[PDB]
């Protein structure tokens, strides 16, 4: 249920 | 010198109080 | 966090959320004590018995946030983690003696109304205010109730929660638990004959137990959530890492590194 965040941080 | 630390800029600073600090304030005196 | 309410905006400033990045999940609370130190608990990183044991790489930390899911995109700020630091005697087999960590942020972040540092107490401070009787105040994302129904009831909150909590007399502590309980640790919450209730839950662990000064105005982070049975049970009580009587471990940390 989280919002996304900027998938630079997650790669 | 230090760093400034444990003031708030949205309450210590504005001269504002949150809603139940001062419940932690009156325990010292008992 | 059990019977506490909704934080206003600003109100802790110095809390963290230790996010996992896959699952992204809610892992832990923390708090902010300069521009790249953040403290936890160890057990949030590393639990053996769990096969828990977690990389700068498997994390991120998130500061000035409110809301418990949204990315708060004007306020909140993201870091990547440089290192993880763990105390060296932290005890997992036996009691979660030394539970605390240090991790320092890959850059420094910048405060802003919504994040400042809380400090760390020196003798006096720790002195004076840690006696039994005296409330602190928990904060953290974690879980309204121990257990609830499935799909229905409420779980966990929407925005950060809050709760303030007196400190124990140690023998009160020893005899609530089998556990084996040292002097690296204190316990909070009220006796069952006191009529208020509240504790911490799965999820605050890693968040600060904080104490304000009367006489310099300060925040100061006393403690750090670690352990308890349950949440809110009667004659049960939450047990918090003593900040003060590490402090020197955090100190060489911070000097060398
Ligand atoms: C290793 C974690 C530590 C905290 N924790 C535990 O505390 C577990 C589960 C739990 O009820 N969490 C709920 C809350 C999580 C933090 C705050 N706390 C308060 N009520 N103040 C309890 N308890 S326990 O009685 O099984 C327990 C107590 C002490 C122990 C010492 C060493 C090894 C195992 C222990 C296990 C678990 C959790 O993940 O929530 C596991
Ligand atoms: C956990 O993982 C780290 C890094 O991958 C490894 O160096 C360490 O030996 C592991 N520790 C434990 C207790 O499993
Ligand atoms: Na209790």
């Amino acid at each position: 249920d989280f919002e996304e965040i900027p998938e630079e941080y997650l790669q | 010198g230090e760093a400034d630390c444990g003031l708030r800029p949205l309450f210590e600073k504005k001269s504002l109080e949150d809603k139940t600090e001062r419940e932690l304030l009156e325990s010292y005196i008992d | 966090i059990v019977e506490g309410s909704d934080a206003e905006i600003g109100m802790s400033p110095w809390q963290v959320m230790l996010f996992r990045k896959s699952p992204q999940e809610l892992l832990c609370g923390a708090s902010l004590i300069s521009d790249r130190w953040v403290l936890t608990a160890a057990h949030c990183l590393l639990y053996p018995p769990w096969d828990k044991n977690f990389t700068e790489n498997d994390l991120l930390v998130r500061i000035g946030k409110h809301s418990r899911t949204r990315y708060e995109r004007n306020i909140e700020k993201i870091s990547m983690l440089e290192k993880i630091y763990i105390h060296p005697r932290y005890n997992w087999r036996e009691n979660l003696d030394r539970d605390i960590a240090l991790m320092k942020l890959k850059k420094p972040v910048a405060f802003s109304d919504y994040i400042h540092p809380v400090c760390l107490p020196d003798r006096e401070t720790a002195a004076s205010l840690l006696q039994a009787g005296y409330k602190g105040r928990v904060t953290g994302w974690g879980n309204l109730k121990e257990t609830w129904t499935a799909n229905v009831g409420k779980g966990q909150p929407s925005v950060l929660q809050v709760v303030n909590l007196p400190i124990v007399e140690r023998p009160v502590c020893k005899d609530s638990t089998r556990i084996r309980i040292t002097d690296n640790m204190f316990c909070a919450g009220y006796k069952p004959d006191e009529g208020k209730r509240g504790d911490a839950c799965e999820g605050d662990s890693g968040g600060p137990f904080v104490m304000k000064s009367p006489f310099n105005n300060r925040w100061y982070q006393m403690g750090i959530v670690s352990w308890g049975e349950g949440c809110d049970r009667d004659g049960k009580y939450g047990f918090y890492t003593h900040v003060f009587r590490l402090k020197k471990w955090i100190q060489k940390v911070i000097d060398q590194f």
